[PDB]
């Protein structure tokens, strides 16, 4: 039991560190966003709770009805073909960084939108200028991802603390 | 052994050292003696008079007008239970306590001394000087920050850390290996000859490490050496 | 003054772990962090030397009312050390009134005294 | 009872089946009179001579060149503590051991046999075959992995698990349910007729469960069932 | 070889608690985890199956030097079987040198033997 409680305490400490880092990164991200203020925008690393799951399930339903590395892994496990991937992406992207990706895509996007306190929601946009809206969507997605990771990691910390209180 | 050491202190005058194999085994011998005599056990089966016996041992190890007796005692902590009566009772007599951690030993760091759990009565400027105390405190702070950053560097890449965090981990690994030194007796085990490092050269080396003078030396140079000059020599030896 | 000291100390102490990872929170949180750093640096004492209560109430007055917020964190200890002997030399009336009646000096008088000391203090 | 079975083993040489519905009560009754006999208390108040008194009995329950004795003893565990001196001392006297868990019983999993803590000397590749040993060890590894993953699932969640861990949890729930079976004696407790599963059927069913042949079947179909085809038959009812 | 093995296991025990996030961990952490998994597969043995000291030394050498980082984890045991036969077919000189001198043989010849077996595997 001592090993179990120690391992759970260590996991709780790891979650606390992760959620503090997530809080700091969310502060930086929404500061950058407010300075500024088919396609699917999803995170690279997981641990964001249902941040990725909501978008993936909704895009699955919308593709199955209308059209009849945690982002691309879902599609590969779904065995689907895609045209362009930008899997690895900086936290703070320069305009030239995603400019080329926008140019090749533009030569119908789905993303999360930020409302704090576990209130981020999926959103749609049909387009066909546009590169600016893709930039706004990407910045919104990064901010929502950081917020979602903070909320999920805090929830995990409380779950671990409840387990250590029961034990 | 204490009687021999006390004769040497009094009638010979010069400082005399007394090393004791394991205090834990003395407390358990006392506990077994009490149980054989029939006295009622205390705490975890230990003898009721455990504190009295440990005091009667450790209170004769004192510096007097005639001379001084320094004592170094090894204490076995069962199951990593520091609240066991033997180590907890020993804690009340020790001016300095050094914690030997198996995690460092498995990493090759010897004497596997825990930098953060090791405490001394004389880690203050009035006894060791302002420079010594400042260097020791800076090393403690750097190691504590590295320990805090362990989880982030394990999960996230080192890129996620800021420039100051990168620098603190960069230096922290160097200090972490540098606290390990080749042992005169470890030539029995590993064959490499040992070394003796004066305190002044020790603080000079750690100050030079903290000053960034050797951020370009790979960490393995600091693995097992005596002086920071030996670190430079070993770095030359590897072909850097 | 103990109530305000407790309020800021508890506010900062509750959340010191947030600050150490950088990228601070709202400006109110940054102000709380700065005030708490000043508070913890003020409450640290130098071993066997106590501080008379008349000095304690006035140094905490200087801390709480938004005066040490213009001083670097490491320098508030030397600020306290200089404040003590400055009050002993040129601020005897405030300390004497504290001794006599056990209540704070006239607000304007202690304010101008500490403002003059801050003006002449060498940071 | 041991004397009665031992006459049949020795003076007749016939195979014997010796059932003892609680051998722990022998130790408990020896402990009840321990203090009054004049013996100092041992650990947990048991007799000082718990082990010797138990051994002088359990060593008579044995097979001999004259005849075999298949002995089945049920051992009561006080306060649900397997580290109690009596069950702990008894554990060294038995070839096969079945551990019944209260937690499994509360979940509707009967016979509530602990799939991990219960081990027998007969589980060897040369005694039960390579296929049986392989499937049993794979089942035990999967269940242990699920037990260790349960804490991560509680803290992090289910979605944060990897695909391999998700498959492990799936097949582990399926196996843990499928390890239960409807009893004959369960009639009066269930109104359902019992089942008899040959060892070949058990091994085939578990090998097919681990392979993924029955991934799509809901886990509910795996509770209180006979052979593996009875699982799909129950599934047709949903 | 046992010194390096102990270092590898000490490193691996520092990243077990992070394996809960192991899908999206750091590259160095992932490499250490993979080496630890290969190591724990290598150390697995069966009942009543003693292994001669020279072959233990050779398999630990193959593990530590990174020759097992390409094969899949679940195959390691099979590797540890077949390679042994390979030795008794071709690497008799290496085993004899280890048994006589009680010291590791020439390392480039050992690497060549390992590469030949990996080609065979």
């Amino acid at each position: 039991i001592k090993t179990r409680i120690n391992a759970t305490k260590k996991t709780s400490q790891i979650t606390k560190a992760m959620e503090m880092v997530s809080t700091s990164k969310l502060n930086r991200a929404e500061q950058n966003a407010k300075s500024f203020v088919y396609l699917v925008i999803t995170s690279d690393r997981g641990l964001a709770g249902a941040y990725n799951s909501n978008v993936l399930r909704l895009v699955y339903q919308t593709i199955q009805k209308r059209h009849a590395r945690v982002g691309l892994s879902f599609f590969r496990k779904r065995n689907m073909p895609v045209i362009l991937d930008i899997t690895r992406l900086p936290d703070q992207p320069s305009f030239a960084d995603i400019k080329e990706i926008a140019r090749k895509t533009v030569g119908y996007m789905y993303y999360n939108h930020y409302v704090s306190a576990i209130q981020q929601e999926v959103t749609e946009r049909k387009l066909l200028y546009a590169e600016s809206l893709i930039y706004g969507a990407l910045l919104d997605a990064k901010a929502s991802e950081h917020a979602a990771r903070m909320t999920a990691m805090k929830n995990a910390t409380d779950n671990a603390n409840e387990l250590i209180r029961t034990l | 052994g204490l009687t021999m050491a006390e004769y040497f202190r009094d009638e010979q005058g010069q400082d005399v050292l007394l090393f004791i194999d394991n205090i834990f085994r003395f407390t358990q011998a006392g506990s077994e003696v009490s149980a054989l005599l029939g006295r009622m056990p205390s705490a975890v089966g230990y003898q009721p008079t455990l504190a009295t016996e440990m005091g009667q041992l450790q209170e004769r190890i004192t510096s007097t007008a005639k001379g001084s007796i320094t004592s170094i005692q090894a204490i076995y902590v069962p199951a990593d239970d520091y609240t066991d009566p033997a180590p907890a009772t020993t804690f009340s007599h020790l001016d300095a306590t050094t914690n030997l951690e198996r995690k460092l030993a498995e990493m090759g760091i010897y004497p596997a001394v825990d930098p953060l759990a090791s405490t001394s009565r004389a880690l203050a400027p009035e006894i060791v000087g302002e420079e010594h105390y400042q260097v020791a405190r800076k090393v403690q702070q750097t190691l504590q920050r590295y320990k805090e950053l362990q989880d982030i560097i394990a999960i996230l890449g080192m890129d996620e850390l800021s420039d100051e965090d990168k620098l603190v981990v960069h230096r922290a690994r160097r200090i972490q290996f540098f606290l390990s030194q080749n042992f005169h007796v470890a030539e029995q085990f590993t064959g490499q000859p040992g070394s003796y490092v004066p305190v002044k050269e020790t603080v000079r080396g750690f100050k030079e490490i903290l000053e960034g003078k050797y951020d370009h030396l790979p960490e393995d140079a600091f693995r097992l050496v005596g002086r920071i000059e030996e670190v430079v020599e070993k770095a030359k030896a590897m072909g850097v | 003054v103990a109530g305000t000291l407790r309020l800021d100390l508890a506010a900062y102490r509750e959340l010191e772990a947030f600050a150490q990872f950088g990228s601070d929170l709202d400006k109110a949180t940054q102000a709380k962090l700065a005030r708490g750093a000043r508070t913890v640096e003020v409450l640290k004492q130098d071993l066997h030397q106590p501080i008379p209560v008349e000095k304690q109430v006035l140094i905490i007055y200087a801390l709480t009312r938004g005066f040490l917020d213009d001083i670097p964190v490491e320098d508030v200890r030397r600020f306290e050390k200089e404040f003590y002997l400055f009050l002993d030399q040129n601020g005897q009336h405030l300390l004497e009134h504290i001794r006599t009646t056990k209540d704070l000096p006239n607000e304007d008088d202690l304010n101008k005294a500490i403002e003059a000391f801050k003006k002449t203090f060498v940071v």
